């Protein structure tokens, strides 16, 4: 059976094709010790990966090998793939075809080097690099729709109709979960909670996931926070200290719809989706309006689907039927689609094989992969 | 008064300033918001020409591009009681605004301007033209009670938590 | 003296009739501050026009009031025209009749509004709205020929024979420099370069103008770029970073001949020119083949004329003599022609006057102007 | 006339708008008597503020009401402000508008309570809270520049281009004086000198201001200190004992460029300034690479400007011209800017008045001040 | 050999460990430093692919990220005379290092590794690979005897301190 590794800016989702869920979901991090040790027999490992890095983060400097969907540290990404194959899946990668995923409009070198590492360093019999939005539509089971994929690094729209992608209508926005984490760190300083430094980004990410939500009406929510104090919620740090967060619960995700508040000129995710649909042929827009598929962790905010429905409705003509599809498992939909795709009989001829690789080199990935 | 008047939807979204610029210490909230509403009230070309010319006179008089004209109208409306024609023109335009197909989005923009740029800081003493526009967008007039604000100090749930860096140079 | 204002999508070319070149050439852009505050006396100016907006680019959001030869923001277009008259030409418009231009097959409200503004806002004594391809043919000295005009917003060709236009043969493609600019910043992401803001779009436009060229044979140029580094050119960004581009140099202009690059179904400019000629009477085609005249910035790519020569020669019968005329003053041919037209003594009776406007209104433009 | 800027963690700087320097500095200190009281005449007051708290440091427990830019003791702070008005400036605060300062990204309660004390317990007619880096740029005469302010509790970067701040690019490190001072007394221990809390911390601070300097090349300076005696210098303690200090006097401010000396994970002040740039628009960075404005007491180390010049010249494209602006009155630039700002006629509308305060309450400060 | 080889500016800065960690009991200075150099020698994607593929292979052989290969190379370099190709390849790699656009920062990092982590503790007996890399960064080779460590025992200025350093002992 084939392996499906959805690398992701923030998480590795890895598993075997045909399964309904990935076996291993761990942070896409490599941590290096900051301090002096200092005992004999302690700290002979120079680095920690994944869950081990997260557990020991107190004395580690954490670094994401992938940023904005682009692998920026290939040495540390090789560690994460070795950890995925050998420690998490416990498979010999020489035996399994490996399906990888990446965002659209990535640098071409990103997928060439992915191919090279898989064939040369890990010696996989074959591999494939798929587009995450296409995998998400596979997971949904639709053949039509515009996927809004928002993970930790990248938010991208891919409109698909009858199985045909309209690549000129693909929108990419380098504003995703990690950007929201940084903004939450910034607005948490308005109260006394000055993380202000790289130690606790991982824990304010947890505050973000636990407490943040999307306000259906931003002005109403702001007035409610200013007046009532019923929106206040508390969070307990690992130290046991309790922080209270009020309107920051919905101001942090509001950045998705107002890329300002972080100095970005781009339109919000609602208007990007609408712009994507309006770049499509007039005759497919109605089916796109009714098949807005959301995937990725950054679409897991409470109320984001309802906010998207209201926002796209306000942009589209009134006779159109806007429908947001937000499966409960949309956090793994990209991996689910990869599992579906990799297990299809018709896909078995699409794999890039080792023979084709060493005959053509890494540039083979551009021919055989979208 | 105006039948067959249509607007290009979303034409005004490009005109909305960034929220950060709304905080500028020299941001002209009244002129910028009136510019947004003026753009939203631009008749669609599908509107019949006699109506387009008719309404364009109304919005050009009430929402002129020129600052000199806008400041001239601002003074004349300060004693609006002696300008029954402006009363009628402004009432006609307020009726157009309240029937605008995208009034809900316009109200959100008006609320953002008040929240962010201090558009309605004068509350009840907001000038006649701006007040009618805000009344057209916000029918009940609740905007006259300025935005509710957070008031961070003396909050029930805020205490001096010490983070990893705050602990390096703590004091007691 | 009469003012000539070639109000293109990208640039304003304005000046006085009878001069050989426009006096004021500046971007057709209005920029507004998108950042905050924060110093007393430094923000009273909202909106910047033209060159000043381009210089303060880094803190502004830039918006073109004209898109695809159509004025979409009439308030900003008034600012552009007020800047042209009072700040760039330093004239009182009420003393000068004004000749301005537009693309063929524009919406008719576009002419009516620009007539309205000129008579009612600028109080011009008289005005005229000419077709840009016709003005280009004036500038070429000819009275026969098929002009291919391609600027920032739209590319159109107008076949003229013995001074007679064949309007049923006018062609329009909403594919011009701005579409090529957008495509280049799309394919620049392949090399890891991300340009997303309006300012960055301006710098990408600068890269296009300096480094892009039309390949005589696209496939051979792709093979050359793939096999060697001979076609790579470097470019220094305003912050000192240096980007290098290889086949993007000619893949961007290739969109003119292969509009499917940006998802358009339309035929290339070569095929559009041939289709325009074939829509003409069989008797005039021979003269049109020999008098293909280029105008506009988008025809300034190196090798564009040679590529057009080759492409049209492949479509026409072998016994025809295809000649592309590409004057070095291509970029201003439209303004030059309008300067010629407005100064001809036989044109002084074709002006729309303030009195005719009063009697008839804005619709006078449809009767008096092609 | 108006009273002008200070909220300094280490020093108060009070004076009148329009003057070229503060009329009274004195340290931001409140000392309480310890281990005394037997004699009737040896001090009646329970606390001493600023000057004469330094004099009595031997019998007092000195503590700063402001730590890392945040005022943490509102009882002692009101004493310092009362001392500032009545004992140093010899003025009644109820008849002078008062301009105060704040580091960016401070807790918002800090500003709200500052404006509350001014209006309620000092009954000022009007007030204002400015950002210290903005005032530094005012003092420097620039409308453009990235100002690296660093006092006794906070070092922060504010990039401003044309009076427009880019708030998303504000950087703040809680690493300034009072961490170099605390590191220095840790580092003096290995030489043989202890310097336990408070009064001896003030002693150590005094020796830092006199003997510390930034090595242009740290490794070479360390080697020189190891192989020579030329870098050794001596300092005389209040009780007459003389201490000799060698490499400790450039390792102490080396913490600014290598914060891991004190266990911090953040990047050095050179990298943080560079990171503040590269978050600004690419079209602004060249102007920011020049106009690198120094401010605050912690920028007064000899050779810090030249080391920042060197460090930022690295990390940057070689074509960029790095220029560090370090005026001799660095230490008072913030106050100098406040005096300039509070004197401008155009600023007289920017004051928050008692009228606005009692209509809106403390939160008015947020919608009136950057 | 490698015409047009280019590197990403500052790519290696995140690879430099904390100075505190450099003092760790089981810190492996050599592998950590060669990792920094390996990251610094990662070719920029601007580099043409045929050049990129050629140098990528060179640094794979001489600066492998795999620990098993690094040790195997180290043992294989004990008899560097018996590997003419390896001697020449490190000569090629050494030439690339000395032409690195950020050689000054790499050497400054190399010196920090020496002073803090004891990278050059073996002085002249340093491994062939590590020594040739250090030579590339520091041409004169002074690193073999440059790590001048300060000494505190028996140096001038040492004396007892009391009173204003607490520890009051006026009974002596
Ligand atoms: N329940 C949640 N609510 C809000 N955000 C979430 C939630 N779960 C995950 N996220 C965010 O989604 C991101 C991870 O999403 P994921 O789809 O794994 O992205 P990637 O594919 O890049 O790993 C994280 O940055 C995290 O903060
Ligand atoms: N030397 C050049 N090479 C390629 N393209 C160019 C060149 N100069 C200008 N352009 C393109 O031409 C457009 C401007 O042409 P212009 O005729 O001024 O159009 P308009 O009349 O709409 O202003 C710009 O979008 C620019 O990208
Ligand atoms: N010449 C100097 N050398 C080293 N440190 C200095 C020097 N001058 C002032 N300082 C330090 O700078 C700090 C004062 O800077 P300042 O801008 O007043 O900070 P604040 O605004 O917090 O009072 C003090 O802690 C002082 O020790
Ligand atoms: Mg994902
Ligand atoms: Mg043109
Ligand atoms: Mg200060």
């Amino acid at each position: 059976t084939a392996l499906v590794c959805d690398n992701g800016s923030g998480l590795v989702k890895a598993g075997f094709a045909g399964d309904d869920a990935p076996r291993a979901v761990f942070p896409s991090i490599v941590g290096r010790p900051r301090h002096q040790g200092v005992m004999v027999g302690m700290g002979q490992k120079d680095s920690y990966v994944g869950d081990e890095a997260q557990s020991k983060r107190g004395i580690l400097t954490l670094k994401y090998p992938i940023e904005h969907g682009i692998i920026t540290n290939w040495d540390d990404m090789e560690k994460i793939w070795h950890h995925t194959f050998y420690n998490e899946l416990r498979v010999a990668p020489e035996e399994h075809p490996t399906l990888l995923t990446e965002a659209p409009l990535n640098p071409k070198a990103n997928r060439e080097k992915m191919t090279q590492i898989m064939f040369e360093t890990f010696n996989v019999p074959a591999m494939y690099v798929a587009i995450q939005a296409v995998l998400s539509l596979y997971a949904s089971g639709r053949t039509t729709g515009i996927v809004l994929d928002s993970g930790d690094g990248v938010t991208h729209n891919v409109p698909i109709y009858e199985g045909y992608a309209l690549p000129h209508a693909i929108m990419r926005l380098d504003l995703a979960g990690r950007d929201l984490t940084d903004y939450l760190m910034k607005i948490l300083t308005e109260r006394g909670y000055s993380f202000v430094t790289t130690a606790e980004r991982e824990i304010v990410r947890d505050i973000k996931e636990k407490l943040c939500y999307v306000a259906l009406d931003f002005e109403n929510e702001m007035a409610t926070a200013a007046s009532s104090s019923s929106l206040e919620k508390s969070y307990e740090l690992p130290d046991g200290q309790v922080i209270t967060i009020g309107n920051e619960r919905f101001r942090c995700p509001e950045t998705l719809f107002q890329p300002s508040f972080i100095g970005m000129e781009s339109a919000g995710i609602h208007e990007t989706t609408y712009n994507s649909i309006m770049k499509c042929d007039i005759d497919i827009r109605k089916d796109l309006y009714a098949n807005n598929v959301m995937s990725g962790g950054t679409t897991m905010y409470p109320g984001i689907a309802d906010r998207m429905q209201k926002e796209i409705t306000a942009l589209a003509p009134s006779t159109m039927k806007i429908k947001i599809i937000a499966p409960p498992e949309r956090k793994y939909s990209v991996w689910i689609g990869g599992s579906i795709l990799a297990s299809l009989s018709t896909f078995q001829q699409m794999w890039i094989t080792k023979q084709e690789y060493d005959e053509a080199g890494p540039s083979i990935v551009h021919r055989k992969c979208f | 008064p105006f039948s067959g008047l249509k607007f290009k939807q979303n034409s005004f979204l490009s005109t909305v300033p960034s929220v950060t610029n709304m905080h500028s210490m020299h941001f002209d909230a009244r002129e910028t918001f009136l510019g947004v509403i003026r753009k939203a009230l631009e008749p669609d070309t599908s509107t019949p020409f006699p109506v387009r010319r008719a309404f364009d006179g109304l919005r050009a008089e009430i929402l002129p591009n020129d600052t000199i004209k806008s400041a001239a109208l601002k003074a004349q409306c300060s004693d609006i009681d002696k300008h029954p024609e402006l009363k009628a023109k402004m009432e006609t335009l307020k009726e157009v605004i309240t029937h605008h197909p995208q009034k809900e989005k316009l109200a959100e923009i008006a609320l953002q301007f008040a929240r962010e740029a201090g558009l309605t800081r004068l509350k009840g003493e907001t000038d006649y033209v701006l007040s009618n526009v805000l009344d057209g967008l916000i029918g009940d007039g609740s905007w006259r009670a300025g935005p509710a604000y957070e008031s961070y100090l003396n909050k029930p749930g805020v205490d001096r938590v010490i983070t990893t860096v705050d602990g390096l140079h703590m004091q007691r």
